[PDB]
């Protein structure tokens, strides 16, 4: 016999291990693999897809289809603000249900930039110039079109390209950010305003709504495992 | 290794070796050779075993906990926040550093005791434990048996009592390029709330429970948790702790005296 | 694959990493850098012991 | 023609002298210089103010008395107010920067007393009182000097300023690990230190984060015969380094 | 400086350039052009106001 | 620890020649004193400082 | 004077005689109540064994 | 980095440093060495304790004063009592060595004064008493010094120490022919000879022959103002070099 | 990295230290080294046994 000494973590059973284990069916011949279309290889292939957000997740909508409406209109005041949401793709009610959100959840750690698109579905009479801006945290969250224009920002005019894409970019003092909500990790504010009030003629809608799709960029990665906070069970189903 | 001795004999100078300016910062780089005639002496010693990887590299309980067997309303099961600062030795060791990256070595010791009681016929089976690491932001347990210890995603270890304790390792998680052992900054930008190092901890929570009841007879186990630095880096040396530690969640002290007192300032009767 | 170093004496040893993450090996203890010149002499002006720091 | 103890620094408008000193202590031998783009994470254009931002700025002076136990000022915060440095440090979100902190004091050839004065970096310290956190103002006050005490602090929210433990718990006759140099007065004047970025991350905040203390104490009382001149002050003059900042946006601090 | 060799004290030249008011604390005098002159065994500072002018010339 | 087998010795400060002042200036001084290790320096057999105590775990 | 900053305090004046002592510790750097605390002291404390020469400054 | 009043000197385990010096006077250019086959007698090994002899022992302390006419200590024999040299010295015959003599006094800038220190070799002294020889005790006492008087000592078997002659029948202004340095407070801080072994014969006994006095008289009397510190001590410290040592036996003196 | 030795016999086997420290290994007993000389003929005299030890 060949002289052993065991050391410990001996017959324990670690959930992420990864050892070699007997076959409980040798010489098993396995079915021949076939071609299936679209085969994903890592879980960020689907974070760099885009999904609506949300964003209208106001008074009841969220049991609606109107959650994802952002209402825009025609104004008689300049900078009146659309809508604000904060960076926190994680544990925002706004994103974190997103196809981007779902996986943040199922991680704890994350770095990298975001795209939102803009599309505006008005008829095709109606004209306006919004501002989509991202503001780092460290000042309060922007309250005028001012103060949010001092940040990252896009002017989006609606001509015939009806999407805009704006870019969060990544600003962080560390690389990752925690996926739960942890102010040492803020990530800032996003907010959109009236550049230029929206113009119709007579006989065209003065209200139309605007759709907004969050996505990864090719610099986004995760890391830590972890079960989602979003599925519970009470018993075994049947 | 160490440097060796160098052979000295008599001098007659203007050179200064004796004499600098500590006002300077810098440490002088004097050896014995000046200031006095020396023989020659090939030094073999080594500084080996004062390395800063062997210095922490040794496992060092932070914590335990306890739970029972049994208990109705669930509530049998413990808890513990990550956290290197709920025991004195291991901290004042880290907090030499006030920087440091590591990996770290997971030890597990669980052991179990049985009470008094009135209860016959006990002739109890193994107990099985489980340990679950639930990453900050993860849904946490509430009875000893809510949905969550399925860990089909966090990991966790099961142990049958009368093996070798339990032992897992860990890369360096950190945010940072570093773990930060002091922080003087607050969580919020506007300086109201939380200050000290409490704000850069949020390591996730650690669940440990009985997985099968035994017997109906009342049992308490215990689980102490040891941690052991390795591959490690350290950056800015400080004083070591001098006061006792007062609080797990800040630097918080009662002022303490730099040393104890002798008689005169010539008592070589040392205290 | 495996590899061998010297041991710690007044010989070597073999050994081989069985996991693939590099956090699962050993505490390297048979490094030996330093450097106490960031402690002592952190002067931008090099000073030589035979002279005096005033002049 | 020279002497160790001349010495001439120029930053931007700003000029120092030094007719006596040691030598300069720098950082941990660290000189200060701009973040790499192998060390980054912020992705935007950072902005690098250079002369109008890298130059010398005299904070407030103190008086140093037989009975002064020390001062202490945090430091990204204390230039908070100081020209386009305080600016730009409103302005962003991130900045990172090194430093040249020059400590002046002078008496003549019949007074006596010694100070040291060092740099730590994380300097966090403790409450007067073992259930609470210290107040910000307690902790810093900008351009005005903070104060040690001669004994135990007291209640509510203040620092543990008692000396002897540099309100950190620790002793402080070993703060000579940190970079730092002494004041002599018989053969000082000034004390000059090259403080570079030291953090566990590339870039930080500077409203939520002093990344080091800066600590002026006496460990040899000031003295001098009936005559003499009885006021001797202190003044502390830094000046930022390769100042970076990112993440451009309104201004303030929450 | 003419004092007697036993004197001693630091002083702060500084030219600050027209646009906002005039100096009148050392602080803002010192966010301005500067030399801070150390009375040494060197008793002669040289302090030296640039040329900074939106013009080439200026009126005498 | 302090062994006897293992003394160490004695370290002594005199006055060689009293401290010499002219008129107007303190008589009385003081000395400041570093200790440091040289680079021959070394350590052996690692143990817990005595230095550092507690009763419970802390909050 | 433990309680204080003047523990660091070497006092020194003008004396009417010659030879007088200025102070004396043994050299026991790890259990001295002089010695043990510093840098040095501090760092033996976590050990058991140790050889070298030893500097001390004077200002 | 150097002054030509910087100085350290290291014998053994014996280390001096000088602030304040001249230059090192060199006995009669002659640096010390152990004596030649060529101009040896003795024929039996000689012992050559080095370290163990060869170092710096430090005398006994004087005050200087105002009125102090001046000092002498006699040399072979001062060191009578110093350690292992006093031993190999009570234990031998023979014996030949040389010497590093360093006189120490300070002032301070607003004290004035002037000291002459020589190495005068074979100082044969008379007695006060025309008629008698003066007794040991008052020739030398050892590490203890002598005083010369400001004016005739009297009768019995004293030495006629008045200073203008230093007890020798000469001129007191004229000493300067002998190896010596002068420590003028003014300029000066310490004194520093080189003796090397001076006789007529290659080796001699210790306790029977003084082969030289170290003399210390002040020509300019020190003085200083009022409230100035008054007490200026002088100390004398002697190293032998190159000692060597023939005719062992039981030891003693007669 | 092993190495081969001969056995205790009247065949090798093989060998590998898996520690880092020298002083976990295995006690040397293929060791033979021996001088009795320190013990008997420690005379500086050497002594001819066929001649007398005085002569
Ligand atoms: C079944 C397997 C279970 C595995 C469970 C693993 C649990 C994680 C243990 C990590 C221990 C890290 C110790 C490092 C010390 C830092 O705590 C300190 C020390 O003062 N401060 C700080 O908090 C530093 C701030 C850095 C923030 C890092 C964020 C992750």
């Amino acid at each position: 016999g060949l002289p052993t000494l065991a050391t410990p973590g001996s017959n324990q059973f670690l959930t992420s291990d990864d050892f070699q284990s007997p076959s409980a069916m040798p010489q098993f011949d396995v079915t021949p693999e076939m071609d299936i279309p679209g085969q994903v290889n890592n879980l960020m292939e689907i974070a760099e897809v885009d999904s609506v957000v949300p964003v209208n997740n106001t008074e009841g909508k969220e049991m609606s289809i109107e959650a994802y409406q952002i209402p825009v209109q025609s104004n008689p005041t300049n900078g009146s603000q659309v809508f604000g949401f904060p960076l926190t793709p994680g544990a925002s009610s706004v994103l974190n249900r997103t196809l981007l959100g779902e996986i943040l959840n199922y991680y704890a750690h994350w770095s990298g930039s975001i795209k939102l698109t803009f599309m505006f579905c008005g008829s095709a009479m109606a004209t306006g110039k919004f501002l989509l801006a991202y503001s780092p945290p460290g000042a309060g969250a922007p309250t005028t079109r001012k103060e949010a224009m001092l940040g990252t920002h896009v002017i989006w005019d609606v001509g015939l390209q009806s999407s805009c894409v704006l870019c969060i970019p990544w600003i962080s003092q560390t690389h990752y950010r925690y996926v739960v909500m942890d102010e040492y990790t803020a990530g800032g504010y996003i907010t959109c305003w009236y550049q230029t009030n929206i113009v119709v003629p007579a006989d065209a809608q003065s209200d139309c709504k605007i759709l907004c799709f969050v996505s990864a960029c090719n610099d986004f990665s995760v890391r830590m495992l972890k079960d989602t906070p979003f599925i519970k069970q009470d018993n075994f189903f049947q | 290794r160490v440097a060796d001795t160098v052979g000295s004999g008599p001098v007659n100078s203007e050179s200064i070796p004796a004499l600098t300016a500590a006002e300077t910062g810098h440490t002088s780089q004097v050896v014995p050779s000046d200031t006095m005639q020396t023989r020659h002496v090939k030094n073999y010693h080594s500084r080996s075993e004062s390395t800063v990887e062997n210095f922490l590299c040794r496992s060092a309980c932070v914590f335990y906990t306890t739970y029972k067997n049994h208990d109705s309303d669930g509530d049998n099961f413990a808890y513990w926040v990550i956290n290197a600062r709920q025991v004195a030795q291991l901290r004042r060791k880290l907090e030499m550093f006030t920087y440091a990256r590591f990996d770290l070595e997971l030890t597990f010791v669980i052991t179990s005791t049985q009470e008094q009681s009135t209860t016959q016929g006990q002739d109890t089976p193994v107990l099985t434990h489980q340990i679950m690491y639930v990453p900050p932001g993860g849904p946490v347990p509430t009875k000893v048996n809510s949905y969550s210890w399925q860990t089909s995603t966090n990991p966790s270890v099961f142990w049958t009592e009368g093996n070798a304790p339990p032992r897992m390792s860990i890369p360096f998680i950190g945010i940072g390029n570093a773990y930060s052992m002091f922080y003087d900054g607050w969580a919020r930008f506007d300086k109201q709330g939380t200050y000290g190092i409490s704000t850069l901890n949020s390591m996730g929570t650690l669940y440990m429970r009985h997985v099968n009841g035994g017997g109906p007879g009342p049992i308490v186990s215990t689980v102490r948790i040891y941690f052991k630095p390795k591959h490690v880096k350290t950056w800015v040396p400080r004083p070591p702790r001098l006061c006792q530690y007062k609080k797990a969640g800040n630097v918080n002290f009662i002022p303490t005296s730099v040393t104890e007192g002798r008689t005169d300032i010539t008592t070589m009767k040392t205290t | 694959g495996a590899q061998v170093s010297t041991q710690k004496t007044g010989i070597h040893y073999t050994n081989i990493n069985y996991y693939k993450d590099a956090a699962s090996n050993s505490a390297n203890r048979q490094d030996f850098t330093q450097d106490p010149g960031k402690f002592t002499e952190p002067v931008k002006d090099i000073m030589v012991k035979s002279m005096p720091a005033l002049n | 023609g020279y002497s160790d103890r001349v010495r001439s620094i120029t930053l931007g408008n700003s000029t120092i002298t030094t007719q006596e000193c040691a030598n300069v202590v720098v950082g941990y031998g660290v000189w200060p210089a701009y973040l790499k783009d192998e060390e980054a994470t912020a992705e935007d254009q950072p902005t690098q103010p250079d002369v109008a931002t890298c130059r010398f700025y005299t904070l407030e002076s103190v008086m140093w008395q037989q009975g002064s136990p020390g001062w202490w000022w945090k430091f990204p915060d204390a230039l908070s107010n100081m020209g386009l440095f305080g600016q730009n440090m409103q302005y962003h979100y991130l900045g990172r920067a090194g430093y040249t902190i020059h400590v002046q004091c002078n008496a003549s050839k019949f007074h006596q007393g010694c100070l040291l004065v060092v740099c730590v970096p994380e300097a966090e310290m403790g409450c007067a009182t073992l259930a609470n956190k210290p107040d910000p103002k307690s902790l810093s006050k900008g351009e005005i000097a903070s104060t040690f005490e001669s004994q135990n602090s007291t209640g509510e929210t203040a620092v543990q300023a008692n000396v002897i433990n540099a309100g950190m718990g620790v002793g402080v006759g070993n703060l000579t690990i940190f970079p730092h140099q002494w004041i002599n007065l018989r053969t000082n004047n000034s004390a000059t230190i090259v403080m570079p970025y030291i953090n566990s991350v590339p870039m930080d905040n500077m409203f939520r984060h002093n990344n080091f203390t800066l600590m002026v104490i006496p460990f040899a009382p000031l003295s001098y015969s009936a005559g003499a001149t009885t006021y001797v002050p202190i003044t502390v003059t830094v000046a930022p380094m390769c100042a970076e900042y990112n993440g451009l946006r309104l201004a303030g601090k929450q």
